[PDB]
RNA sequence: GUGUAGUGGUAGGAGAGCGUUCUAAGGGCGUUGAAGGUCGAUCGUGAGGACGGCUGGAGCGCUUAGAAGUGAGAAUGCCG
RNA sequence: AUCCGGGAGUCAGACUGCGAGUGAUAAGAUCCGUAGUCGAAAGGGAAACAGCCCAGACCACCAGCUAAGGUCCCAAAAUAU
RNA sequence: AAGUCAAAGCUCGUUAAUGAGUGAUGGCGUGCCUUUUGUAGAAUGAACCGGCGAGUUACGAUUGCAUGCGAGGUUAAGUCG
């Protein structure tokens, strides 16, 4: 279908049986998962919301929990002595969808 | 204690300080010294009093 | 005692390398040059990392602007309406609704241009 | 990496607007052009892709300057010589070479690459008061702008 | 009564009256906030520290 | 657990770590291929560490403690 | 904040509001008092720009609000009332 | 200052994972080291690759950490080994 969903801080268009990368969620690999909040249905009749329009949801499941590459990030100050160095790996809980607005 | 297993008394042996390897030690690049001055060439430093 | 210097230095220089391939010339086969070549490259890539997410903010007003003022809504009184008929719709939505879904767009340019009517 | 539309090459159609300058001061109607050319005004934005349009202009002979620079507004030109600045002209182009005035006055407006220069051979200019593209349909813009 | 004060600014680059009367508050970053009684003295603090620091009387 | 708070930085002070050679004990690998060399789309916050493919053909890892000719990009450096 | 003790670098500063000196009430001059910034400060504005205006980066995101300054086109936003 | 961020197409197929190579086109952007109030400096050093190449040791003195005894602590030269 045609949803909008918020998200940690951002949006997201979601339509059924395609996956979803989001930020970490804290539940396990294969259980539902509910997003409350809701923007826009679309499709072919769009229901406009005030914020949060009222009585939508979204189900879907989890399938993993991975990070991303890494993203080094050293600096440095030139004609000065001095380097800081870094390292990172974000982890993102891919999120497969089912079950838009019910 | 065995042969092979031996801890020293903590807090009982500290490291070292080795001087001018590099500027992540915090003392490379003049040895933790300074700019010029008589304080700085080798064997430098006035007689005591 | 006497420790000598087999093979501390080329794993680092070799590994620095590595990290500088394809570049334009010689600084991709000179220990010096490569390694100079990669710390600007560090520093460019960080700070960029911050103009990433400036750019498609601009991206997605422009675009915006091109759909909203078709309908007569100019790219401020838009976003003033919208932001006053409590609709919070994220530019970047707004941007590909604009682009893909005209009929939803211009439901929403309806409904803002009904709110700051009043 | 995220969903965001960027434009193919030749996905992207081009329309083809005609548009009068009868006592319209230069720089206004040229900014309006300018605009136009450039992409804007199609939601299609994007900002490596060619996704103008064509613009064909028409009575540029009639083209008002306000005030002066009817006599003041000083063109110039260089030719990498000694003593070569040549000032020639002035605002009396508006009788001859008319197309030479719009095609800077509006070659300035725009970037300075080469995007911006296939985007400048979009541009037609005629003096006279009609064209001969009648092959291609031309519409007709408006200006309240 | 009591008063609700709140950072609008920044100190850089002012003297330390104002930055060794804003540290006394409890005023570290922009936008954070503190709720304080009203006496004859803290008055006086929001008298000298006025441009840089918008107070609601709750 | 959960809240509150802080995290630019030269001279410089403080603290905790990576890596090389050797010695000691314990436990290991090696013509069914060790050290060394090359290539790889891998792992940790860092210095850094593994794994596999080819070459190569006789010695080297791992743990705990110890001692240092222990870490190089600049000296109109010295040698090829 | 004071006291006892272990370990240093520093003794060539600069400009900008302000008030004074010598100068010619001239100098990006020189010599003091006082506040900031630079030195040891990256990001925005002043076309480009140490010392001016705004503001202090642990890190990630293709989210949101504002300051100085801006809103015809290069170049994001009012051809606003 | 020769890159990084964005990216069409074209050829691939790995330690199997939000993959590899190249790159039309757009945004932004004045190397490294030392010395200086201040650097891209038109101040000063490096032609390139490899190898060597700088706070150590003996004898004193003092303070922190730790260990053995505590109104006590403690051997030296020297002999057998």
């Amino acid at each position: 279908m045609y949803a909008i969903i918020k998200t940690g801080g951002k949006q997201v268009k979601v339509e059924v049986g395609q996956a979803i990368y989001v930020e970490k969620l804290n539940v396990e690999a294969g259980e539902k998962v509910v997003f409350d909040e809701v923007i826009l249905v679309g499709g072919e009749s769009t229901k406009v919301g005030a914020p949060t329009v009222a009585g939508a949801t979204v189900e879907g499941t989890v399938e993993k929990h991975g990070k991303q590459k890494k993203v080094v990030t050293f600096q440095y100050k030139p004609k000065k002595h001095s380097h800081r160095k870094q390292g990172h790996r974000q982890p993102y809980t891919k999120v497969m969808i089912e079950a838009i607005n019910a | 204690m065995k042969l092979h297993e031996l801890k020293p008394a903590e807090g009982s042996r500290q490291v070292r300080n080795r001087v001018g390897r590099g500027t992540s030690s915090g003392n490379g690049k003049t040895a933790g010294r300074g700019q010029k001055g008589q304080k700085a060439r080798s064997g430098g430093g006035v007689r005591l009093g | 005692a006497r420790v000598k210097g087999g093979t501390v230095t080329r794993k680092r220089r070799k590994k620095v390398l590595k990290l500088a391939k394809g570049y334009y010339g010689s600084k991709h086969t000179l220990f010096k040059s490569a390694k100079e070549q990669v710390m600007n490259s560090y520093y460019y890539a960080f700070r960029d990392r911050r103009q990433k997410k400036r750019d498609f903010r601009k991206l997605w007003i422009a675009r915006i602007n091109a759909a909203a003022r078709m309908n007569g809504l100019s790219y401020s009184k838009l976003m003033h309406g919208l932001k006053l008929a409590e609709i919070d719709i994220n530019r970047k939505m707004l941007a590909d609704l604009a682009v893909n879904d005209a009929a939803a767009f211009t439901a929403l340019a309806e409904q803002a241009k009904d709110a700051l009517s009043k | 990496m995220r969903t965001t539309y960027m434009a193919k090459a030749g996905e992207v159609e081009r329309k083809w607007y005609v548009v009068d300058a009868t006592d319209v001061p230069l720089g206004r109607l040229s900014a309006v052009v300018a605009s136009v050319l450039r992409g804007k005004n199609k939601p299609t934005f994007t900002p490596h892709v060619d996704t103008g349009d064509f613009v064909i202009v028409i009575n540029a002979d009639k083209v008002k300057l306000t005030g002066k620079k009817a006599t003041d507004k000083i063109y110039y030109r260089h030719s990498m010589y000694p003593g070569g600045l040549k000032s020639v002209t002035a605002g009396e182009l508006r009788d001859k070479n008319s197309r030479r005035l719009i095609e800077t006055s509006v070659k300035g407006m725009l970037p300075k690459n080469t995007l911006g220069r296939k985007q400048f051979t979009k541009l037609n200019v005629y003096g006279g008061a009609e064209h001969p593209h009648a092959a291609q349909q031309p519409e007709v813009l408006d200006i309240t702008n | 009564a009591e008063l609700k004060i709140t950072l609008k600014r920044s100190v850089i680059g002012r003297p330390q009256n104002q930055r060794a009367t804003v540290k006394a508050l409890g005023l570290g970053k922009v936008n954070s906030t503190v709720t304080k009684p009203a006496n004859e003295a803290i008055k006086g603090m929001v008298n000298t520290i006025s441009h840089l620091v918008d107070v609601e009387e709750v």
